[PDB]
RNA sequence: AACGAUAAAAGAAGUGAGAAUCUUCUUCGCCGUAAGGACAAGGGUUCCUGGGGAAGGGUCGUCCGCCCAGGGAAAGUCGGGACCUAAGGUGAGGCCGAACGGCGCAGCCGAUGGACAGCAGGUCAAGAUUCCUGCACCGAUCAUGUGGAGUGAUGGAGGGACGCAUUACGCUAUCCAAUGCCAAGCUAUGGCUAUGCUGGUUGGUACGCUCAAGGGCGAUCGGGUCAGAAAAUCUACCGGUCACAUGCCUCAGACGUAUCGGGAGCUUCCUCGGAAGCGAAGUUGGAAACGCGACGGUGCCAAGAAAAGCUUCUAAACGUUGAAACAUGAUUGCCCGUACCGCAAACCGACACAGGUGUCCGAGUGUCAAUGCACUAAGGCGCGCGAGAGAACCCUCGUUAAGGAACUUUGCAAUCUCACCCCGUAACUUCGGAAGAAGGGGUCCCCACGCUUCGCGUGGGGCGCAGUGAAUAGGCCCAGGCGACUGUUUACCAAAAUCACAGCACUCUGCCAACACGAACAGUGGACGUAUAGGGUGUGACGCCUGCCCGGUGCCGGAAGGUCAAGUGGAGCGGUGCAAGCUGCGAAAUGAAGCCCCGGUGAACGGCUAAGGUAGCGAAAUUCCUUGUCGGGUAAGUUCCGACCUGCACGAAAGGCGUAACGAUCUGGGCGCUGUCUCAACGAGGGACUCGGUGAAAUU
RNA sequence: CCCCCGUGACAGGGGGCGGAGGACCGAACCGGUGCCUGCUGAAACAGUCUCGGAUGAGUUGUGUUUAGGAGUGAAAAGCU
RNA sequence: GAAACGAUGACUGAAUCCGCGCGGACCACCGCGCAAGGCUAAAUACUCCCAGUGACCGAUAGCGCAUAGUACCGUGAGGG
RNA sequence: CGAGCUGGAGAUACGCUUUGACUCGGGGAUGUCCGAAUGGGGAAACCCACCUCGUAAGAGGUAUCCGCAAGGAUGGGAACUCAGGGAACUGAAACAUCUCAGUACCUGAAGGAGAAGAAAGAGAAUUCGAUUCCGUUAGUAGCGGCGAGCGAACCCGGAU
């Protein structure tokens, strides 16, 4: 059939225990220095589109 | 190349095979042959030509009777193109002339024989074969059919001169599966290589048999199959 | 885990709540005898337009073959019916049958066949031999004119009418070339300045004393009625008279002229991309069908549908005063099919599934040739998750020191070989073969000369490691077993030594055949055959051959006798009644096929008591002991070849022994080559690992 | 079939020419040999590579016929 | 079976009222019937449909369905 | 019948109705095409004809089997009725007679029911007086590899 298969249901218990490792990092969010809408760290400001002079469009 | 009828092919009855074997081969019309050969009795006819006929064995003469009836009839062994040919009574035994065997000689080759006055042509049909007249009884003459067996034919049926054409199927040697192909389809399956299923033969580990017997129950070396029957009395001497 | 082929993708611009994924531009890559295009089947609106965005879409969608609404499909000539027949189906009457029903002549139904009138263009968003424009054609009905008489079945005859192979001549579709013509411009990197570059280069119809291969044809008066049911002026047959080349008749197609069309592009407007208008050139040379001329030529055996339309005849009939046919008008033109997908994401496969699916077209360059192979036009497509990384391991690949089968059950796998031309070529043989045997050499480019061309030959020269410079692309040989050979088979573990086969044999069957299907005294198949035929069994090309035993069994033949059933036959025995009688039971003798009994029979089942193996073969696809024993080959040989014979337990059509050739057979050896191996390494790609998106399973 | 050479029981042998074959190589097409892969598949039998046939006992469309102890079967108890 | 009586496929095939059939081989005696021609209400069986009722069900129950022989499966009978 | 109605349809519009709508009874008149199917053909619901009347529209007719004809018949029914034909699993702890069972199924005919029916009878009283049905006789008498097991009738009491 489907060669090697579970013995036995794994507990509510055991599988929550190898989820500790799963929960998401949160941003490293910087405060925008000439519009203030948050960016992050080496990346260009999304609201104002500066990077020390403004690179993007809007 | 002329006129004739469809020979549509078939080897099954009106349901499932019947007959074993018999399929394949080449398309094939039917040549209307005369056999009673009576309507035409005091005509003569000259051979207009001989032609390779197909659902025979044997040739076959295209006839011209002065009246303007084309007909084909049995080519036999020695009748070629311009020979002249007449039927009834009133009719000499010369090669091709249907005449009753009351005016036939004794010794005298035959072939196209009949069995019974009118119907037609049912004995020596086959190329070679020939009846040879015996000698004459009351209102029947004996004779030697090609089997060997001696047979009581009423002297008023008619007959035609000579044996039958195509010489021999001799040289004929077939020679590759195929050519039975053009023809019949694969014939003998052995029922030895069949099944206890399938046929009495049929099982066992290997080579071998143990009873002799056919299809279905009966057994085929020697066992007479003919029946006790009326046409017994007309006979004379079976045996080959 | 996976997200359905390793044929890619990149960027810009747009849209939108939202964009790797929808649209547009520019590149890139993949198919191109297809992964392009046209049908048929099948599907059923999937087609086009506008809108949608829950589910379906292996991800996302603003998009779709999905969801909603509207629209689109046009026929005298195309395919089918109002026409024809095949297999088959049915079938008044007719033949059988417990019923239900089974057959069956004519007739009728039934295309996958026959028959039959339209070609060129234009163009909706979506149809086109269907609509529109140009010019045709067919039938019918009628009007007009010419004709001035016949018309001519439900019937006859002719005709329709039919294979496979090969092939001569002309052609076209179509394709190539050029300092042919026409159009547009420009080019610059170094040059060219056009003798460069790009594109286009003629379809329909009509008339024509023009060129034309090839194809097709006898004419007429008679005679016999005995032929076509009858009749015939028709057809068949026999005869007379002019039938060599020619002679008639038809013109595939080309050319000229004219005309309608199309035509590279150019042009004006534009609501962003369409619409409308205009319109050049038409050459010379080459190649060329499976299409056309054509029902051509030749050769072959296995000997190649029917019926209607058609043409010619008379019967009946109406008729000759108003015919048939021709010609020019007019009128007429039924039903169904027609969108779209249609080698596939629209059909069959539960799935937008790596499978299957009948026909047609299917371009260019190079390569003997080609529908092969590589690249590529037109055209279509990048395969409905994506992005990183560059671990183990797994898959598909490239190279590999030295060695070269030492791997192993086995060279399994993978190399090597690889096309065309020249040279060359063994045993053995059935004289064909074996043969592409084996082995060697050539192969590119230029120039000169010779020649049958796309070309090829001689000569000289050049360049690279290398010239079928990439792709397609036999490794070979020795010996054995089995089977002669091509062929067939276990859909989905067996392709073979199985089955079949040509050939041989035994045997049965005289025709309402034996035999076989079946309710059946039906019908049918054998067979529209007839013993040089048909059934059944076996053996299995060809060569040499095929022995002994007839006791048992079967089959054929004998019969003097024994046995033997219904029935005939009733002697005798008994019941009951006073009785006539009415009744139960009933021997002998006679009575059929069968069996006992006699003989034969082997390419009958069989045996090696009825006899004990004739050849030939033998440790074998058969040999237990067994790795028999000696020889070969090997360093070493349970296998293999060769002898031998002690054949547990070969042997003559359950064929014996041999045999050239054939084989995706099985066995043993050799050369070659190689990552099979010593002994593994490096490299590549797709997975595995990581992130975002979607997210199963057996098991418990 | 048309020409050339030979005779001693031998046949033939040579050239032309023709265009035969269950002939050869090979695509379409029919097929399934060996290996790997695939084995909760892309697929309830496949894929790449390799391989058999390839004018025949060939392949293939439509239409139609035979079925349940019955059919069909180049014969595996195969197929239905 | 000692197996009468009915019925009938094959072969046979009578009596006519001092006649014929039966009474469980058969005979006697006693006894009950008139074959070989036909017709015939009523009580009896069933439930597609209708009504009434129920120590019947009430949504996995009750019909397969609170309505569907549908969707869906299958070439089909059929299944659902 | 006495004010509503315009079907489920819950939806807008148009409307109809005491000069009696709507709904309920009961009769008419229409009633395409297929289906016994019936003009012929047919792959149901489509294709193609002829005759007669008719102004074209349109209307009627064209199956076979009985019978002078009138008039009847074909096909359809859940179950029940009779008839032609008729299983096996099963039971007998194996199986073959036997059983299951004349059940299941097929086929034919028919009806609201059918069947059967007017003694050449039942049976032992010189009683009864067509048939069917129910009770009972009675698991009796009997049948039976005298095994498994099968199984009446008369009398009498009732429906009619
Ligand atoms: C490929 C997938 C399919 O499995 C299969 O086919 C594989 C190959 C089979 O393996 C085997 O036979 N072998 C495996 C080990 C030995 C044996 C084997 C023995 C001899 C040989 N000889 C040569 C020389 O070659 C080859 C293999 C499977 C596993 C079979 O099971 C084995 O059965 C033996 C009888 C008893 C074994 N055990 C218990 C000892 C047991 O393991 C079997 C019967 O399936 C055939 C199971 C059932 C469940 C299925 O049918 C499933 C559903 C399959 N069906 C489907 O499609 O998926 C499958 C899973
Ligand atoms: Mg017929
Ligand atoms: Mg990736
Ligand atoms: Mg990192
Ligand atoms: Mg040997
Ligand atoms: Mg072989
Ligand atoms: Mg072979
Ligand atoms: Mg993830
Ligand atoms: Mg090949
Ligand atoms: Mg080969
Ligand atoms: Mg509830
Ligand atoms: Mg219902």
């Amino acid at each position: 059939a489907k060669h090697p298969v579970p013995k036995k249901k794994t507990s509510k218990s055991k599988r929550d225990m190898r989820r500790s490792h799963h929960a998401l990092t949160a941003p490293n969010l910087t405060e925008c220095p000439q519009c203030h809408g948050k960016k992050l760290s080496h990346h260009i400001c999304p609201n104002c589109g500066y990077y020390d002079g403004r690179q993007v469009l809007a | 190349l002329t006129e004739a009828l469809p020979k549509t092919g078939g080897r099954n009855n009106r349901g499932r095979i019947t007959s074993r074997f018999i399929g394949g081969g080449h398309k094939r019309l039917y040549r209307i042959i005369d056999f009673k050969r009576r309507d035409k009795s005091g005509v003569n006819a000259k051979v207009a030509a001989i032609e390779y006929d197909p659902n025979r064995s044997a040739r076959i003469a295209l006839l011209h009777y002065a009246d303007g009836e084309k007909r084909y009839i049995l080519a036999p062994e020695g009748l070629t193109v311009g020979a002249t040919v007449n039927a009834g009574p009133e009719a000499e035994p010369k090669l091709g002339n249907a005449l009753p065997l009351r005016f036939v000689p004794v010794g005298a080759v035959v072939h196209a024989l009949e069995l019974v006055p009118g119907k037609g042509a049912q004995l020596a049909r086959s190329a070679g074969t020939s009846v040879q007249v015996q000698g004459k009884e009351s209102d029947y003459v004996i004779v030697r059919l090609p089997s060997g067996e001696l047979r009581r034919v009423h002297s008023e049926c008619y007959a035609t001169i000579g044996a039958v054409g195509n010489a021999e199927h001799k040289n004929i040697v077939l020679g590759k599966a195929g050519r039975s192909r053009w023809l019949g389809r694969k014939p003998h399956q052995r029922g030895s290589a069949m099944n206890p299923v399938d046929h009495p033969h049929g099982g066992g580990e290997g080579r071998t048999g143990a009873g002799r017997v056919p299809v279905t129950p009966w057994g085929k070396p020697t066992k007479g199959l003919k029946t006790r029957r009326k046409r017994k009395t007309s006979d004379r001497f079976i045996v080959t």
